[PDB]
């Protein structure tokens, strides 16, 4: 509905990997998560979604404004972006200027900018960090104030190009949490090109790419059924899957369908006890 | 002169930050007794020889100005801005040619280096003072030697790489 | 002791020419009154001051002693007096060293390094009339300035990494030392290229797009008008 | 091999601003050891790490590493071979690359200490093939390689020095799950088949649970808990208040404990938990 992509291609395979005959559509407020190996475009598709990286063929249309050259900034308006490595993409002299940075250059504003910035920093909870420069913090925090900066724009779509790729478990879990509450509050589409199993589990739907071609597409719970094959697919195993694998390595045959920690616990206690 | 380009405008900023960072950080102790802080001029000269070229005068000037603020003698900031700012431009404008070979870089480096030597000498011999000019000459000559040598050592490998 | 702090940059800009645009003996009385007044007004605590004069002490001694020895008359081997001019000139250049150095230290300790870029943006405003891009230089200088500390953290880790694998930094002489700087310099340049490319795609995709234009997030006039009055008083007598 | 004795360090010397990055650190890592340092950022882990290769001389106490003996009195010159003895891998080692070819890049390490140039290049090829994959990549430029591959080249460059003690400052950072898995299995491989004393600063508790033989918990410049992972992860709540936590296997073991079954020891790994469940599966 929101992001229609009929055909997509990239000629770099003759840099960013490659894409061929890619096709999918993103629903409104859908928690989408793209996963794959390294041979996959993935980050290529992430670049193509915002506006950068001019594709040689195919066509992409963010509902309803179509790509690319003249309407690139129009499409880029209703699209938030967070990249890996929070040392970069900060550009601001401090947290406050970083958040205000995205707001600034749209011919607006000055007066109404300040309370919006403070409200965004209050929304991420890092209000007591606006005074501090990025050269003092922290990993997940710079990414969090970058998230505050892009959420200050309040776009209908949000793209996570492996935002948690270079974060500690603390900052990663925290970031995912505030993204969850952000979804709760604003209700918006979140497309996340990542390799984090927790994020993929938080997703409503998961697209799996391979060799520049969309090889799979299903609910994260059904995706997790791939078990040991998940690592090769560029995604960590759920602990329940690790336990099941370790059990089938030892004669015990656990259910083929995916199970959460509660379901696994219940089944285990139901078995012997 | 300036346009400015999309990527290049950012590259200049990052290179300035690098030169200032190296300037504050890296210390090069000479065999008795001074030090060579202006290994930032390696970043300057290299930024002038790489792409470069005229625009590298920003990487030369703004960086040196910031260095004057941070090291730092804030009073000399304008002087350094002019001296270095024109220095990088003297290297850049005189460079091409087509970056082919070492000598092609050897010639403009000599002229641009004198802009620092003569520049700071006149900068010293103004508030000062007959000996300060000589001291500035010696120190900035050794420093120019180190900077140009290191720049010559790096710029080869880098031209093979480098984005644009 | 913070202030505007936009005017302090202009102080740094003017103090250089104001310093030597004054002979005597009288303009020195005005200059010293102004500088010492500023010092007393801005805390201090002469510790950082004397520690600031400490490294340049050799240059002070060298300059003053050479200005002396090459003046009584010293050349062709003969001392005594006549010399007094060289004496008071050496005193002049000594007090000169004190003024410039102490004011440099004071100016260093005064401004916080952050707002200086914005100050530069504000001072480059008239230059807009001269077709010179102000906002591009402002954004470039701000990004550079904010990236200065994070690049120091990078430069240290690179040096430590290379030191960990055999690179002996800092050691003499000069050629063997300059050759040793390469494993530090080469990675930093390529890292700086990746630092910019990722920053370019970041700024493009960010809310700020391709703009360059246009958006920006009582003690001021007092000390500067005082500076004007003092500067005029200096402009009065100057022997020329 | 490694042995800290009342070690402590502080930036910057006695003069302000003082900041003790470490205080009273005592521990011993045996031959063929595998220490895993855990803790928050700035908790003194990096200081403890840099304390090994003599990057930071202690303010007090002594550090005995095999034949070496680090002391505050020790000069910088005598600490020269300690670097080839103790290999180190900083976070994101790709940045350390600079040479035009990965062969000369990896060979560059030993070349500083020794080295016969031909033997250095041959050893560079050997390390090239021993690390992850990277067969016959010698002529290829490192900058052309992927991030992970560059990490493998840098790591190979470190391994080329023939170190007896390898140190890893979060080596699996930024890597995809397969990259992290293969890299950790590489570390374990070198550990078991070659030497190899391995120090490992991380945040991933699973790698510490599976590979580490002993754990060092840091918390603001002080080694509070130290011992086998069974001893460290025994007290969950302490870790919880230290913003840390026991591995997923231990958590789920608690989940199965409240229901609940019993276990001879707390399962730190899914394999161990699978064993404990298999025994009771055979019983009931």
């Amino acid at each position: 509905t929101e992001n229609i992509i009929s055909v997509d291609h990239l000629t770099y395979q003759y840099q960013a990997p490659a894409l061929t005959d890619v096709s999918f559509t993103v629903h409104a407020g859908e928690w989408l998560a793209i996963v794959g190996h390294n041979g996959s475009g993935k980050s290529t598709l992430a670049k193509s979604l915002d506006g950068l990286l001019p594709f040689t063929q195919g066509s992409v249309t963010v509902g309803g404004i179509t790509l690319t050259p003249e309407t690139v900034w129009q499409v880029r308006e209703q699209i938030g972006m967070i990249f890996q490595n929070p040392d970069n993409q900060f550009v601001g002299a401090t947290v406050e200027d970083d958040v205000a940075f995205g707001l600034e250059n749209r011919q607006i504003s000055r007066d109404e900018m300040v309370p919006r910035v403070q409200a965004a920093l209050a929304q991420v909870g890092m209000t007591s960090f606006a005074q501090r420069e990025p050269s003092s913090l922290s990993g997940g925090q710079k990414q969090r104030v970058a998230l505050a900066g892009i959420v200050a724009i309040a776009p209908k779509i949000l793209i996570l190009d492996e935002a948690t790729s270079m974060l500690d478990p603390q900052g990663r879990i925290e970031m995912l949490a505030i993204v969850r509450q952000l979804r709760q509050q604003q209700n918006l589409t979140v497309i996340s090109i990542t390799h984090d199993i927790d994020e993929a589990a938080s997703a409503d739907r998961v697209l799996v790419i391979d060799d520049g071609r969309l090889v799979d597409e299903a609910v994260p719970s059904q995706i997790f059924e791939r078990g040991t094959q998940l690592v090769e697919m560029g995604l960590d195993l759920p602990f329940t899957e690790k336990l099941k694998a370790a059990l089938r390595q030892r004669g015990i045959t656990p259910p083929t369908t995916y199970q959460t920690a509660a379901e696994m616990e219940e089944w285990l206690w139901q078995s012997l006890s | 002169m300036t346009k400015g380009s999309l990527k290049e405008n950012t590259i200049a900023a990052v290179l300035i930050a690098m030169t200032v960072a190296l300037s504050i950080l890296v210390v090069i102790p000479i065999p008795a007794t001074k030090g060579i802080v202006t290994l930032c001029e390696v970043g300057i000269y290299t930024s002038a020889i790489l792409y470069g070229r005229r625009m590298g005068l920003l990487v030369g000037g703004a960086s040196g100005f910031l260095i004057d603020i941070l090291t730092g003698y804030p009073v000399w900031c304008l002087f350094s801005l002019v001296i270095h700012g024109t220095q990088g431009l003297v290297v850049g404008w005189l460079l091409p040619r087509h970056h082919k070979g070492i000598r092609s870089m050897l010639l403009p480096l000599l002229v641009g280096s004198l802009v620092m030597v003569i520049g700071y000498c006149l900068a010293t011999t103004l508030l000062f003072g007959w000996p300060a000019g000589l001291a500035s000459i010696f120190g900035n000559v050794v420093q120019v030697g180190f900077g140009a040598g290191v720049t010559l050592s790096i710029v080869g490998p880098l031209t093979r790489l480098k984005p644009d | 002791h913070r202030l505007d702090p936009r005017a302090k940059l202009m102080l740094s800009f003017c103090y250089i020419i104001v310093v030597f645009l004054a002979n005597n003996i009288w303009s020195y009385a005005i200059l010293i009154a102004f500088t010492v007044g500023a010092i007393l007004s801005s805390k201090i605590s002469l510790g950082f001051f004397l520690k600031g004069i400490r490294p340049l002490l050799w240059l002070i001694v060298f300059t003053v002693v050479l200005q002396l020895l090459f003046s009584p008359a010293g050349g062709h081997t003969y001392f005594h007096w006549a010399t007094q001019d060289g004496l008071i000139n050496a005193g002049y250049i000594f007090v000169r060293f004190l003024l410039i150095i102490m004011m440099s230290t004071l100016l260093t300790l005064s401004t916080q390094p952050l707002d200086i870029a914005t100050g530069l943006a504000s001072l480059m405003k008239p230059l807009r009339w001269v077709k010179v891009p102000v906002d591009t230089l402002a954004m470039m200088l701000s990004i550079a300035l904010r990236f200065v500390p994070t690049l120091m953290d990078e430069a240290t880790k690179i040096m430590n990494a290379q030191r960990a694998r055999g690179v002996d930094f800092g050691e003499g002489g000069l050629f063997k030392q300059a050759k040793s700087l390469i494993p530090l310099m080469v990675p930093l340049f390529m890292s700086a290229f990746n630092r910019a490319e990722d920053l370019s795609t970041a700024m493009e995709a960010r809310g700020y797009q391709d703009s360059e234009h246009r958006s920006q997030y009582r003690r001021d006039t007092v000390t500067w008008l005082l500076f004007l009055l003092g500067f005029v008083a200096i402009l009065i007598f100057r022997h020329w | 091999a490694i042995a800290f004795e009342h070690v402590t360090y502080t930036y910057q010397a006695g003069t302000p601003m003082a900041h003790t990055a470490l205080t009273d650190v005592s521990l011993t890592v045996p031959d063929r050891g595998y220490l895993a340092i855990i803790g928050h950022t700035g908790s003194g882990k990096s200081t403890l790490i840099q304390q090994l290769n003599a990057l930071l001389k202690p303010t007090s106490g002594t550090i005995k590493i095999d034949e070496f003996t680090i002391t505050p009195e020790t000069t910088n010159a005598a600490l020269k071979p300690l670097r080839q003895h103790v290999g180190m891998v900083f976070q994101f080692p790709e940045n350390q690359l600079f040479e035009e070819t990965v062969r000369q890049d990896i060979a560059f390490g030993p070349k500083n200490f020794g080295m016969a140039d031909a033997d250095a290049l041959a050893l560079a090829d050997e390390m090239l093939t021993t690390v992850g994959l990277d067969q016959s990549y010698a002529e290829r430029s490192p900058f052309e390689l992927s991030g992970g591959q560059m990490r493998r080249v840098a790591i190979a460059g470190v391994l080329a020095m023939q170190p007896k003690v390898l140190v890893l400052d979060e080596p699996t950072a930024g890597l995809d799950p397969q990259g992290r898995q293969e890299m950790m299995r590489l570390f374990a491989r070198l550990h078991q088949e070659q030497g190899l004393t391995i120090v490992l600063v991380t945040h991933q508790m699973e790698d510490v649970a599976q590979y580490a033989e002993q754990v060092a918990v840091m918390h603001e410049g002080r080694l509070m808990k130290f011992g086998t992972p069974a001893d460290v992860f025994s007290n969950r709540e302490w870790l919880q208040d230290h913003q840390l936590d026991v591995p997923q296997a231990a958590q789920f073991a608690r989940r199965l404990r409240d229901r609940g079954l019993t276990f001879p020891k707390q399962p730190l790994t899914a394999d161990q938990l699978a064993d404990y469940l298999a025994q009771q599966w055979a019983q009931r």
